[PDB]
RNA sequence: CGGAGAGGUA
DNA sequence: GCGGGCTATGGCGGCGAATACCCTC
DNA sequence: GAGGGTATTCGCCGCCTACCTCTCCTAGCCCGC
């Protein structure tokens, strides 16, 4: 959505792949999953089993 | 009188001024994308002008006077246009936009007196 | 405190807009937002999102 | 608060303890409170009843004048049609262009008649509103309310928002309403009595 | 030490 | 250019009231 | 149409107690120095 938005509000012949891509949403969703999910569970290490 | 002069100027120009709602500081970006979509999407027949009525408040902060480009009516967009779903798309589907500020149910146009009042440099 | 801040923000917004003068449409929209803010403060989620 | 605000407990909590008090449907409160419709806080009756006949005469004059203007427009359109017929019969134009111009002219005449009917029905709607305007009535379509107030600024007062409901509560006696509900209960009966 | 989530004991 | 502050559809039962569909005047 | 009598649908309310352990509690962006 961000890249489509920025695809219309920046002049041509100055756009490059690196100036349209904002990683933030992806690196944020990954952390959201690995910190604040019901399935990313603190591992049970009472005993090897 | 600047008021009468701008009244006469805006009498002839096509399109009835309308109002749209934005998200706080996301206003100038809204007008940017709006008239850019006017240039690109081929809807120049609808949006004849986009204005963010804003008088820059030079206030004494941090020990010195500093201007704040507050949008007189914060969060609101004055856009001259016609009854067209295309302009609705180009604005309400633009970034930092919430919807058209209708009077009762559907979008309503500011009276020329108010738009002349708010488009006059303060 | 967050909801109190929402209500106070909208109240000050609507106060400034009336004091400085504004078209009845904008003032009505701001009053609607103030109404929604107060409704959220007293009972959040009862009406709308 | 810079503006009046309703308390959601007595508006949204089922049963709406504002709808029962004011005898308004919950949708009506949803609209009036959230600035989606105007409401007639009150309508003057004596200033209406005394001037009813005079305003009926004034509306008759107004409708006659508007109809005369429309008939003049139709006469101008008929003159245009006569000019078209003269042009057709002047030079050689066979059935193709004849039918083209005649269809154009009859379409213009139908457009004029549609404008006539729409204006007449607008005035009829205005008068129907005026002869039915009572407190606790929602006037949607801001354009209609604007026409009503511009043509008749007095004879009534309509507001919108929480302050309108505050006004309704102020102009609302509790004894007469209680007497009316008690009468509906003891006498009458039915779904009326249940409500 | 207030919220959300997860796991667990009776 | 970097730091800080401000804003933004796998529940289920009971119950009632806010509301579809049809006969009557 | 108004009106009433029936249904029909949707919103809301309710869903044992007590206790132990752990991990996260914003993100984007716009203005200032």
């Amino acid at each position: 959505r961000v890249v489509r938005e920025r695809m219309t509000t920046q002049d041509v012949e100055a756009i490059t792949p690196q100036t349209l891509i904002n990683i933030r949403p992806v690196v944020a969703a990954i952390k959201e999953f690995f910190g604040t999910s019901q399935l990313s569970q603190f591992m049970d290490q009472n005993n090897p089993l | 009188d600047p008021a009468a002069a701008l009244k006469a100027e805006l009498r002839s120009k096509p399109g009835d001024w309308y109002v749209v709602h934005s998200y706080a500081g996301y206003e100038n970006k809204v007008k940017a994308n709006l008239e850019t979509r006017v240039q690109n999407l081929d809807v120049g027949d609808y949006i004849f002008q986009v204005e963010v009525p804003t008088e820059e408040v030079t206030e004494i902060k941090n020990g010195q006077r500093k201007q704040v480009n507050r949008k007189v009516l914060p969060g609101y967009i004055l856009v001259r246009m016609d009854l067209t779903d295309d302009s609705w798309a180009a604005v309400r589907n633009t970034p930092g936009v919430t919807g058209f500020v209708g009077a009762t149910s559907r979008p309503s146009a500011l009276a020329l007196d108010d738009v002349v009042k708010f488009l006059l440099p303060r | 405190n967050d909801l109190y801040r929402r209500v106070i923000n909208r109240n000050n917004r609507l106060k400034r807009l009336i004091d400085l003068g504004a078209p009845e449409i904008i003032v009505n929209n701001e009053k609607r937002m103030l109404q929604e803010s107060v409704d959220a403060l007293f009972d959040n989620g009862r009406r709308g999102r | 608060l810079a503006a009046p605000v309703t308390h959601i407990w007595y508006f949204k909590g089922v049963p709406s303890r504002l709808g029962y008090l004011l005898d308004l449907a919950p949708k009506d409160l949803e609209k009036i409170i959230y600035f989606a419709a105007y409401v007639i806080t009150s309508v003057d009756e004596e200033m209406r009843h005394n001037e009813l006949s005079t305003l009926e005469a004034e509306m008759a004059v107004e409708r006659k004048a508007v109809e005369d203007q429309r008939d003049g427009e139709l006469e101008a359109r008929a003159q245009k049609l006569e000019a078209d017929l003269a042009e057709l019969e002047a030079e050689g134009a066979k059935a193709d262009a004849r039918r083209k111009v005649r269809d154009g002219g009859e379409r213009e005449m139908r457009q004029i008649r549609d404008r006539a009917q729409r204006e007449l029905d607008r005035l009829e709607d205005i008068w129907s509103t005026f002869t039915k305007l009572a407190p606790k009535q929602l006037i949607v379509d801001e354009n209609l309310y604007r026409e009503l107030v511009d043509r008749y600024g007095e004879y009534f007062t309509g507001a919108m928002g929480a302050e309108s409901i505050q006004k309704l509560i102020e102009n609302f006696d509790i004894d007469a309403e209680a007497e009316s509900l008690r009468d509906v209960i003891r006498n009458g009966k039915g779904q009326k009595k249940l409500r």
